[PDB]
């Protein structure tokens, strides 16, 4: 039993390249392709649900998660290791923010934390890098709303609007050409939907399709009244209905 | 290259072999044990002349009644020389006592095994073995005077005369020739200088040599180089006339 | 960690040859100030400039430091630092002195060269600072956890350049303003890019805060840098 | 160890296993209401004190253990089946189930192909014994596979030992009697030193049985031994 | 000897060979195994093959029962499908203990997916050669089917299979649903879904059955069982009857 | 509360003469006011002609002279089978006692 | 086939072997050689001490562990001192715990399971010693011997280390002789010695070269070197 | 009961420390000195529990002096007294703390002002012009209300404490055994080695 | 728990990682240590990769260990600061145990001791610093100089020199160090340091510095110009035909 790699695994080559963490965003590559797109008043994160066989039930896998109740993520690269850091990135919302403060992190902050999980997997022995690249979505009261991304080093930075994975180097080329600043939430929703077909091969409509909002407070979504202090999660997830009939009038 | 406590196809410790080669690269030790006690003798091989020459301490006090001198990779030693030191001055507080010198020798000899990459012990606590051999000189009341090779494999032999270091093999065959069971001390005084400056890569003077005797009645002794000079106008005059 | 046959530190060298491949900073002393400016590496129209930071961190209210290197490496060196400031503070009463808070860095740097099987920090800092005992101080940290004191440095990309032009135009009596004339400049001939547009720059400053006998830090925002590129006649 | 090959295959268990077919020949034989087991001592030297370097090991008070390969690796197997059976006994204070028993072991064994700081165990072990509801046996190989059995071998001469156990499930589908598959052990062991008979040997078994026993398990010595010993001998001249 | 054929860090390409040979493990056992719902069962079907005449077959099994209300099907060697159960079998039994209701299909599934992603992760955990199968009728979900291999991946399935052959039973059973237009089995008894899952494993794999060469497991509501060969007779016998 | 102390009554005498020592002890063993043994010894020969006697709670007492038996077993184990003197196995005696100091 | 397999002892060779356990027992192929053999009331330990030197001391071979059991080493002298020094607890263990003498066999299983572990455990390394062990308990006296792959075998007579080939060849032949010599120590002793001298190309065994152990029904295990060994030369 | 007394005038400190050591029934020692130099211009007195006094002192001690050779710098007395209150304030809630109370009489050379710090063993830190630990506090305190002026010399300083020390002789059940006098200036550190009998 | 051993034997019994440690030595800046009849003066170098450095910040290579023993350094610069720091750590605990401050050689060796140290440990790598450390014993004159290397080895020298081309001015030093006739004079002391750093630094400049040690806790750094005293009286004074 126990661990005997107690080095690192992720070593400096003498041209000074992480070979790693190269490997490890050549991972990303593969990977299925993910947008996010920031409005004036909204963000909005998509990706494709790719399904192994039509037996496979797509709404059972989580492609893009809640975080907090105002921050989602979503990602491209290897699955598994995606699912990981959400439940790693939930807990540590609550360990070292929530439970200090009695306030869910900001977006930047929450990236931070996220960040700190892959850079780790980075320098700790006997560990891979993450081979995920992850899109966070988010909103918080003084910053406003945000997107970031995060690579497996655990660099960070935020975006306007951007996608990774398969089809990345299209689709940024797609969006340069559509984003302003002065886009309001259904549009940015709309130019989603537009360059997330560029991407996807076969069958195209909501049940392909994984989408979701960091909006308004739903206040039906807080799940009890009667304390006027908060009006619900500004994360939503579009249902299968609600993608159609965005992609009707497309 | 592969592992510390490897074994060879001819069935030794890879790095215990090595140990032993960083030996032979060390600088000359001789000990001479009689029934009037037992005599150390090194070469001091300062490389340069102006090292303060009595400042090599390769001769070193471990108790009143044992004493040590040392070839090879002398840093080494001085772990192992505390060890000893509170190994003797232990036995003494618990037992009232002194320690016999053979039982010295094998706690020192204990402390060469504790080497090994975190292996299964209960726990060792060292990455090599010594890169140093140790000869220990003493007297005990049972076994009265007695020197001990300690090699850094963990075995200790006794010795009646014995030569550790780059010129090993010539000193060796010499004390072969020397040696008998009713030297006086001032013999094997005498011959430990003799044979130091035929193996020195320098013309022995007090400077370059030391040396140092353990006897029941006045404990283990270095000679300081007044002593050591008359020794070696006594030796060239005693080789004169033969 | 280990050692060549040449006595040098393999994986050391290896990060140092990494960080000549990340965004050039440059740190300027004058008489009255402190000047940091950092180019972001190869950049796009997307990339929100706005609540972007990446090269530039405060450490403390006196003390600022710009990165070369792995941006996530250090995010980790930074927060610790931050937190050893505020150990001094809560120990003391008093600021922490530069040079104090740098060494401190420099020995967990050094830490991996020596110790542990993890590999260094692929990250270089340039430190700016004011402490009542030096006054404005500027220090250099590379992977190898050495540490140095400079009237004018550069880290990162393209230094042989950069360090040949500030030995040519940087004088002891300079004010700040001349310094930030100085780094942008620099930074002007050293970029890969076309020319040098506000979208791809940190700049920092710490003044002596023009009346009160007290230190003012200032990261200069995108419209901040927009401007000063004007007057310098780079527009 | 902690390493498939191209193939699927754990080159390291795969290893482990060519060092139990080198081993010594041991069978067990499940019959009506017992097991029994028996081994190939090879007598190496005069030297070696007859009826004294046993193979067979108990667990407990009615699980027998025999194996082939590595005997050391063995009896690191057996220490462990007896704090296993202990730790049993003492929470739940009925005697360990040799099913329970068997996954016990299948579980250790199969620790040690999960980590490249580990090597596999290099025996197969044959055990068994009777317990709340009938008689067991069970083969466990270096992977920590292992299955029940009507009969099973292990070792140099495991193919031979193999073909007749199978003549005996055949031919005695009623089942087989301890008292006679006692012999029959005695028979299997003789007709496996065919393939290791470059050395003399000398034979042991032991038994399970609930009639013969109380469900204990037991050495077979004296008459009983020698009268297998003779049916062995009988049945080859 | 390239280091990243050996323990799991990425090769070139962002590729995991440990993980691919664990894949290729799973099918060592040479055995399928097929999982269908129907409107309020959950229904397993796998080969068993003994060939060797001197195991006791009884003790010959692939399928385990996790909890009361949960099944499970290994596709992968022996030792390393029990290591699953084992672990399973207490998370279980832990999830119970802490949380005061019984752990859900879903949620174990997830769970010994998080697991495999682990020795995914780290160099001194090789990863397990099996694909584990986890089937119930979950008291919020209904008849549940859910997946995991190697990689750390799982999902839920209307229907699944696992094996040599798989990609064969898989199209005969997406056939099925293709034409039937529903997403389970419209069945009012356990013993017609069973039925109907030896059937399809008899279409897609060419190979008539008897009762020794099959084994079934079903999950109701609170129960997860497994089927006698004197059961499965029964049900061979109805489909002989029919088809 | 549980006292770990009893007392096991006995009385011991020690007498040294010129080239001979005495150690005598009474052969009762008490608890309270009852009587457990009319004969169990209290003093015991170690080897090495060392005669050794621990009385008082007669547990502790027997605990220490086993100590000091094996502690002469290992002597001689450690120091090639020499004689424990009679002050050296004093000296060891104090510290198996001072390392229950508390 | 030989190559990459001898790095560690956690590892296997295609073969079945474990190499570094093979090396292991060839230090004790270079070992001085030792006898060992019994009769119903006495077990003898004979051993051939060898010297570095005409100087030095012949390094001694046979060490006690308690009053009723003892050993003798060939292969690494340390090594054997970290296994006596474990049965000497294990036979205090006994003695302290439970007021009786460990069993022969019992410090035979004992030394096997400490010698196994060594065999497995990454980092360490297998003992590089061989044991003839001796004693004499409740079921008469004993005779086994330990190689550090962990094997131990219970025999009438033995001998292990350099050329041990000649001494055990004319110990299979003695058995019937020396297995009877019951309340006479000095003729086991001599059949013994005469035992070991079948292994000499070497030079005549000397007095301070010779070392022989015993024990039995109403002797303690003890050891004669030199002018108590006079006599059997 | 120990005394321990302060007092800050214009261009000084200065501290006054009884010299006597008692244990049960006798005065063992007549001319102890409750005082460690920390540092040229910083000087710490103690009282309290007869081990941990000499122990926390050349705890601190030892401290103070590294970061010296370790900066080549002087502490001032600020951050000297803030590492002490930390220090106390640890000690308080360990399993065994260190009951002693110190005054922390320094020359801040940078500010050209002399500092006097109270401080007691659970780690109360208080800057203040004259200070006391123990019972000769209930004395002092209320006698320098009436005497102190805050621009004294330190000729006036030692009149101050001479008054101090004559009332604590006069009222205080115990004999002290006079007092150590130390003045902590511009210059560092120097002993009034003649107060007692003067 | 990393402990895998780094410094192990060769064939031939060297360790080749306490080896290349010394060839970091020899990479590093010149040191240089003479002592007196009642001194021992301390020299070192700067380098000229780059010249617009800030000096009055910059770590000075010698260093206060307590107010009576000083330590110069040849080798890794980021290695010395740890053995500094273990160094002044040490002669704090030695004054606050004993009552009485270091002797030069105990505080050499504890610093040898802790090099060797790192010579056998699994996962550290040793030193690759050599040191000079000079000063008083308390309530002594007798002048005291010692050297420690990668290895732990340590020893006192009449005069030594550590570091890039020390080969060359221990040649100096050999000629013209007289053990009989000590330089009597500080200023004379200096000027031997001043004389064989000469060999190796091209222009006194911004690279030669120079610290003195007297009896009694007496330390003084040199000048830029009282340092260029030395460079312009011999330059011109020893030049001659």
């Amino acid at each position: 039993m126990t661990d005997r790699y107690s080095f690192s695994l992720t070593t400096f080559s003498p041209s000074g390249k992480l070979g790693q963490i190269d490997y490890a965003l050549t991972a990303v590559k593969q990977g299925v392709t993910s947008l996010g797109i920031k409005a004036t008043n909204g963000v909005v994160i998509a990706t494709e649900k790719k399904s192994s066989s039509p037996l496979a039930m797509s709404e059972t896998l989580s492609k893009v998660s809640l975080l907090t109740p105002d921050i989602g993520a979503v990602y491209s690269g290897m699955g598994p290791d995606y699912r990981v850091l959400v439940d790693k990135s939930r807990k540590v919302a609550h360990t070292s923010y929530k439970r200090i403060y009695g306030e869910y992190p900001p977006t930047k902050l929450l990236v931070s934390e996220v960040a700190k999980i892959m850079q780790e997997a980075t320098q700790s022995g006997g560990v891979r890098p993450f081979g995920v690249s992850l899109l966070i979505a988010g909103h918080d009261e003084f910053n406003g709303f945000s997107l970031y991304q995060v690579d497996p080093s655990g660099s960070y930075f935020p975006w306007k609007a951007t996608a990774i994975g398969k089809g990345s180097v299209a689709a940024k080329t797609f969006l340069e050409k559509r984003w302003n600043d002065e886009l309001e939430l259904e549009d940015a929703i709309h130019i989603a939907l537009l360059t997330l077909k560029e991407s996807v091969e076969g069958e195209f409509n909501g049940d392909t399709i994984e989408l979701a909002i960091i909006g308004d407070e739903n206040p039906d979504l807080l799940g009890y009244t009667g304390i006027p202090t908060d009006k619900g999660p500004r994360f939503r997830k579009l249902t299968s209905q609600e993608i159609n009939d965005r992609l009707e009038a497309l | 290259d592969r592992g510390v406590s490897t074994f060879s196809p001819e069935g030794r410790l890879f790095q215990v072999e090595y140990s032993l080669e960083a030996i032979k690269l060390g600088s000359t030790a001789i000990g001479i044990a009689t029934k009037e006690g037992v005599v150390l003798g090194v070469e001091k091989r300062a490389t340069s002349p102006l090292l303060e020459s009595d400042s090599i301490e390769k001769i070193v006090e471990i108790d009143r009644h044992i004493g040590c001198a040392m070839s090879g990779l002398t840093a080494d030693a001085r772990s192992m020389i505390e060890h000893a030191r509170t190994a003797a001055v232990t036995h003494n507080l618990y037992y009232d006592e002194d320690i016999n010198v053979e039982s010295l020798t094998q706690s020192v000899c204990d402390l060469a095994l504790r080497f090994g990459e975190g292996a299964s012990g209960e726990e060792r606590l060292m990455s090599r073995p010594f890169g140093v051999a140790l000869l220990i000189a003493g007297h005990d009341a049972d076994d009265g005077y007695q020197l001990f090779h300690a090699e850094p494999s963990g075995t200790f032999y006794r010795y009646n005369a014995k030569a550790i270091g780059s010129g090993s093999e010539g000193a060796q065959a010499e004390l072969l020739n020397e040696w008998h069971s009713s030297l006086t001390l001032k013999e094997a005084e005498l011959l430990v200088l003799k044979i130091l400056k035929q193996v020195m890569e320098e013309k022995l003077d007090e400077n370059n040599a030391q040396l140092s005797c353990i006897t029941k009645q006045d404990g283990f002794k270095i000679y300081d180089n007044e002593k050591t000079a008359e020794l070696i106008k006594e030796l060239k005059e005693k080789e004169a006339a033969e | 960690t280990i050692f060549s046959p040449e006595g040098r530190l393999y994986q050391v060298e290896y990060a140092l040859e990494s960080i000549s491949h990340a965004g050039t900073a440059i740190g300027i002393m004058a008489s009255d100030g402190i000047v940091l400016a950092a180019e972001r590496k190869v950049t796009s129209t997307l990339l929100e400039q706005d609540t972007s930071t990446e090269k530039l961190y405060k450490l403390n209210d006196k003390i600022a430091v710009a990165v070369a290197g792995l941006t996530a490496d250090a995010e980790i060196l930074i927060n610790t630092a931050r937190i050893h400031a505020q150990n001094y503070l809560k120990t003391y009463n008093e600021d922490i002195p530069v040079e104090i808070l740098v060494r401190r860095l420099s020995d967990i740097k050094q830490g991996y060269t020596q110790h542990g099987g993890l590999r260094p920090f692929g990250v270089s800092f340039i430190y700016a600072g004011y402490d009542d005992r030096y006054g404005y101080q500027l220090y250099t940290s590379n992977p190898s956890g050495n540490y140095t004191g400079w009237k004018a440095i550069s880290v990162g990309a393209n230094t042989s350049a950069a360090q040949t032009l500030l030995q040519m135009d940087y004088k002891d009596d300079m004010k700040v303003d001349d310094a930030i004339e100085l780094a942008l400049k620099t930074l002007s001939k050293t970029t890969d890019s076309s020319a040098l547009t506000y979208d791809r720059l940190e700049f920092a400053t710490i003044r002596k805060g023009a009346n009160d006998g007290e230190v003012y830090q200032k990261i200069f925002k995108p419209q901040e840098i927009k401007d000063i590129l004007v007057k310098t006649g780079i527009t | 160890n902690s390493v498939f090959s191209p193939d699927g295959r754990n080159f390291q268990v795969e290893y482990a296993v060519k060092a139990v077919e080198n081993g010594t020949t041991s069978i067990g034989i499940k019959c009506n209401d017992g097991v029994v087991f028996a081994v190939e001592k090879l007598i190496t030297s005069k030297l070696l004190v007859p009826q004294k370097n046993v193979k067979i090991q108990v667990v407990d008070r009615h699980i027998g253990c025999v194996y082939s390969g590595l005997i050391p690796d063995g009896r690191h197997l057996v220490n462990r089946g007896r704090e296993e059976a202990a730790s049993f006994k003492k929470l739940y204070k009925t005697p360990i189930p040799i099913p329970a028993f068997a996954d016990r072991l299948g579980q250790y064994v199969q620790a040690h192909t999960l980590y490249n700081s580990v090597r596999p165990f290099g025996v197969s072990t044959i055990f068994g014994g009777v317990d709340k509801n009938g008689a067991h046996l069970y083969m466990l190989e270096p992977s920590g596979s292992y299955w029940g059995y009507k009969g099973a071998a292990t070792g140099k001469g495991r193919q031979s030992a193999k073909a007749e156990l199978e003549k005996l499930v055949d031919h005695h589908p009623e089942g087989l009697s301890a008292r006679e598959a006692v012999k029959q052990a005695a028979k299997i062991i003789y007709l496996a030193h065919e393939d290791n008979k470059e050395k003399d040997f000398e034979l042991e078994i032991s038994w399970c049985s609930l009639s013969e026993t109380n469900g204990l398990h037991k050495f077979v010595k004296g008459d009983l031994l020698q009268e297998a010993i003779d049916f062995a001998q009988k049945e080859i001249n | 000897a390239g280091y990243d054929r050996h323990i799991t860090i990425f090769s070139p390409e962002g590729r995991l060979y440990q993980v691919e040979y664990a894949f290729k493990a799973t099918n060592q056992t040479n055995i399928n195994s097929l999982a269908v719902r129907g409107k309020d069962c959950t229904v397993v079907i796998s080969q068993k093959k003994v060939p060797d005449k001197l195991l006791d077959p009884t003790t010959v099994s692939y399928i385990f029962c996790i909890s009361r209300t949960i099944g499970m099907v290994v596709n992968g060697p022996i030792p390393d499908a029990r290591n699953a159960a084992l672990r399973a079998k207490a998370e279980a039994a832990e999830f119970r203990y802490k949380y005061g209701y019984d752990m859900p299909c879903d949620v174990l599934a997830k769970r010994m997916a998080n697991l495999s992603q682990i020795y995914t992760q780290r160099a001194y955990m090789r990863p397990l050669g099996v694909i584990l199968t986890f089937v119930s009728v979950d008291e919020e979900l209904g008849p549940s089917i859910y997946k995991t291999d190697p990689a750390g991946y799982y999902v839920g399935y209307k229907a699944t299979a696992t094996g040599p052959k798989q990609q064969e039973i898989t199209t005969n059973l997406e056939n099925h649903f293709k034409k039937s237009k529903i997403d389970h089995i419209n069945e009012e008894s356990w013993e017609k879904v069973v039925e109907f899952a030896i059937t399809h494993m008899i279409d897609a794999l060419g190979t008539e059955f008897s009762k020794n060469d099959l084994e079934v497991g079903v999950a109701t509501k609170d129960k997860f069982f497994t089927l006698s060969a004197e059961n499965i007779e029964e049900r061979l016998v109805a489909i002989a009857e029919q088809d | 509360q549980f006292n770990p102390y009893g007392d096991n009554g006995g009385t011991i005498l020690g007498i040294a003469g010129e080239d001979f020592a005495v150690l005598a002890g009474d052969t009762r063993n008490i608890t309270d006011y009852s009587i457990n043994s009319r004969y169990e010894p209290k003093v015991f020969d170690c080897g090495d002609n060392i005669v050794m006697s621990a009385n008082g709670f007669a547990a502790d007492g027997d605990a220490l002279v086993k100590r000091f038996k094996n502690s002469v077993k290992w002597y001689h184990f450690d120091h090639n089978d020499k004689k424990l003197s009679i002050n050296s196995a004093a000296r060891n005696i104090q510290h198996l006692l001072y390392g229950k100091r508390f | 086939f030989r190559n990459n397999y001898d790095g560690d002892t956690v590892t296997f060779s295609p073969t079945g072997r474990l190499f570094q356990v093979e090396y292991a027992l060839e230090a004790i192929k270079q070992g001085s050689v030792t006898v060992g053999l019994r009769s119903n009331t006495h077990a003898v330990l004979v051993a051939l001490k060898r010297n570095a030197d005409e100087l030095s001391s012949y390094q001694k071979k046979i060490i006690k562990c308690d009053e009723h059991m003892g050993l003798s080493l060939a292969g690494l002298a340390p090594d054997a001192r970290v296994l006596s020094n474990y049965l000497r607890q294990q036979c205090n263990y006994s003695s302290l715990v439970f007021n009786r003498k460990l069993a022969v066999e019992r410090a035979g299983h004992l030394l096997c399971d400490k010698a196994q572990k060594n065999t497995q455990s990454y980092g360490g390394r297998p003992y590089g010693v061989g044991l003839l062990i001796i004693g004499y308990d409740k079921s008469g006296a004993h005779l086994l011997e330990f190689q550090p792959s962990g094997n131990v075998t219970e025999l009438y007579g033995t001998a292990i280390g350099a050329r041990s080939q000649g001494a055990k060849t004319y110990l299979e032949r003695t058995l019937d002789t020396f297995i009877k010599i019951d309340g006479n120590p000095d003729e086991l002793i001599k059949a013994g010695v005469e035992a070991i001298s079948q292994s000499l190309r070497d030079e005549s065994l000397t007095v301070d070269n010779l070392s022989i152990a015993i024990v039995g029904k109403d002797t303690p295990f003890t050891i004669y070197d030199g002018e108590a060994v006079a006599k059997y030369i | 009961m120990d005394i321990i007394l302060g007092i800050r005038v214009q261009d000084s400190v200065i501290l006054a420390s009884s010299k006597a050591v008692t244990r049960g029934i006798s005065v063992l020692k007549d001319s102890d000195d409750k005082t460690r130099q920390l540092s040229p211009h910083t000087l710490m007195s103690f009282a309290g529990e007869a081990g941990d006094t000499v122990q926390f002192a050349e705890y601190i001690q030892a401290n103070i002096q590294l970061y010296s050779i370790r900066e080549d710098y002087e502490l001032s007395p600020q951050a000297v007294s803030s590492f002490v209150r930390q220090e106390l304030a640890k000690s308080i809630r360990s399993r065994r703390p260190y009951q002693v109370n110190v005054l922390i009489g320094g020359y801040d050379k940078k500010k050209n002002k002399p500092e006097l710090y109270q401080i007691d063993y659970l780690g109360t830190k208080v800057e203040l012009p004259y200070g006391a630990h123990g019972y000769s506090g209930f004395y002092t305190f209320s006698l320098l209300d009436h005497h102190y002026r805050p621009d004294m010399t330190t000729e006036e300083g030692l009149d101050l404490l001479k008054l101090c020390v004559q009332e604590l002789e006069k009222r205080m059940p115990m004999d002290f055994k006079g007092v150590i006098v130390k003045i902590v200036d511009k210059d560092g550190i120097r002993q009034v080695d003649d107060f007692q009998a003067q | 728990g990393y402990d895998r051993a780094l410094s192990i034997f060769s064939p031939d019994g060297h360790i080749f990682q306490v080896e290349y440690a010394l060839e970091a030595v020899k990479r590093g800046t010149c040191a240089v240590g003479v002592k007196g009849k009642n001194c021992v003066v301390l020299g070192c170098e700067r380098r000229s990769t780059l010249k617009l450095q800030d000096t009055r910040i910059t770590p000075s290579k010698v260093s206060k260990i307590d107010s009576h023993v000083v330590l110069s350094f040849s080798g890794l610069n980021a290695d010395s600061r740890i053995l500094i720091e273990k160094a002044r750590v040490e002669a704090q605990s030695h004054r606050l145990t004993l009552e009485d401050p270091v002797t030069v050689e105990y505080l050499t060796r504890y610093v040898a001791g802790v090099q060797q140290r790192y010579t056998q440990s699994g996962g550290v790598r040793p030193f690759g610093v050599s040191t000079l450390i000079a000063g008083f014993d308390p309530r002594d004159d007798e002048p005291k100089l010692y050297q420690t290397e990668p290895s732990g080895i340590y020893s006192s020298w009449s005069a030594q020199t550590i570091g890039r081309n020390s080969k060359t001015v221990r040649e100096f030093l050999e000629k013209n160090y007289d053990r009989k006739e000590p330089p009597a004079t500080v200023e004379e002391c200096v000027k031997l340091t001043v004389r064989s750093l000469l060999e190796v630094v091209q222009t006194g400049a911004k690279n030669i510095e120079i610290t003195v040690v007297k009896p009694d806790s007496d330390i003084v750094a040199l000048s830029s110009e009282e340092i260029n005293q030395y460079v312009t009286q011999i330059e011109q004074e020893k030049q001659e035909q």
